[PDB]
């Protein structure tokens, strides 16, 4: 594995035309699969992570925008970053931009770290497009490597101890952090559960306790879930994404949750800037926002 | 020392960066 | 608006 060889033709687009791809050969990207898979495995499936911090929504192989958030940002290991899942499935490069972070992951395995979205999940992202990209640029093979190292991501990281972070949410099953140091991995996503909600579930501020969730799997919770859960573990802010909002981030309830989405105009019904959140060493927390400029 | 935000002491809450596409 | 698995 020629890492740095990698990580070099994978920044070459940088400052060309957008939408231009990266054809690693097929053993340069299963090499970044296996390896990244071990050091997920070798890392806890509840990281427990030191300010300062990068902390990244949803990125959906929007390569150039992912780009344009490293140049903000710093540059792995000028800055340490936590990204939030959904690198693939939406955008048209999605294998350029799990590549550049599985090839990140491997260099700076203790300042750089990716969590599980829900979109990596053989069953959600055979539909919402990776398998078609890796089935078109590669083979079903190589999408079937990409989920056995999808399958050991870790799910959710605590920074500092005050900061819970997350893809989805809150899950009315989770009492103790210590149910999710108990689940093993390899494992698929269930349709039903406790790392269901954790990839899935979404605030609401139209609900009091637990609620249903619109998409038709998972919850929703309100404000008193929220405090309530920050209040046991104590804890002063749940960090997640999963959900399109026009700032690229946004406050719920009394500023004890923030979304946090990275892929800018990602949705025809309204524009919407990404953004990253910047937490200093003192847990002071700000936001860099990428805006297209009209 | 809880989080904070950066504008609880008069900082920027936010910076915002605009891009073109191209 | 993408199709709510999600604009």
């Amino acid at each position: 594995l020629n890492l740095d060889s990698i990580i070099g033709r994978l920044l070459e687009v940088q400052g060309s035309r957008p939408g231009k791809n990266v054809q690693l050969t097929e053993n340069e990207i299963r090499g970044l699969c296996l390896k990244s898979r071990e050091i997920f495995l070798s890392q806890p499936i509840l990281l427990e992570l030191e300010a300062p911090l990068k902390i990244c929504g949803d990125i959906h192989g929007q390569y150039y925008d992912l780009l344009r958030l490293f140049e903000y940002g710093g540059f792995p290991p000028e800055s340490n970053y936590l990204f939030l899942g959904d690198y693939v499935d939406r955008g048209k490069q999605s294998l350029e931009t799990i590549c550049l972070l599985l090839a990140y992951k491997i260099k700076y395995p203790e300042n750089f770290f990716l969590l599980r979205g829900n979109h990596e999940c053989a069953s959600i992202n055979r539909i919402y497009g990776f398998y078609d990209e890796c089935k078109r640029r590669y083979n079903i093979k190589l999408w079937k490597t990409f989920t056995d190292c999808f399958n050991c991501l870790p799910i959710a990281a605590i920074v500092d101890e005050k900061i819970f972070c997350c893809h989805g949410g809150l899950s009315p099953d989770l009492q103790s952090m210590e149910q999710i140091r108990r689940i093993m991995r390899p494992t698929d996503v269930p349709d039903q559960g406790l790392l269901c909600d954790l990839l899935w579930s979404d605030p609401d501020k139209d609900v009091q306790g637990w609620g249903e969730n619109d998409r038709g799997v998972s919850f929703t919770f309100g404000a008193e879930v929220v405090a309530k859960f920050l209040h046991k573990h104590d804890l002063d802010l749940i960090c997640r994404a999963h959900q399109v909002v026009e700032d690229g981030y946004e406050f719920f309830a009394k500023r004890q949750l923030v979304t946090l989405f990275s892929a800018p105009n990602y949705c025809g019904e309204f524009d919407n800037a990404g953004a990253m959140m910047s937490v200093d060493e003192t847990l002071m927390c700000s936001f860099q926002i990428l805006k297209p400029a009209d | 020392r809880r989080v904070s935000f950066a504008d609880n002491f008069g900082f920027n809450l936010v910076s915002v960066k605009e891009f073109d596409t191209w | 608006x993408l199709x709510r698995x999600x604009x």
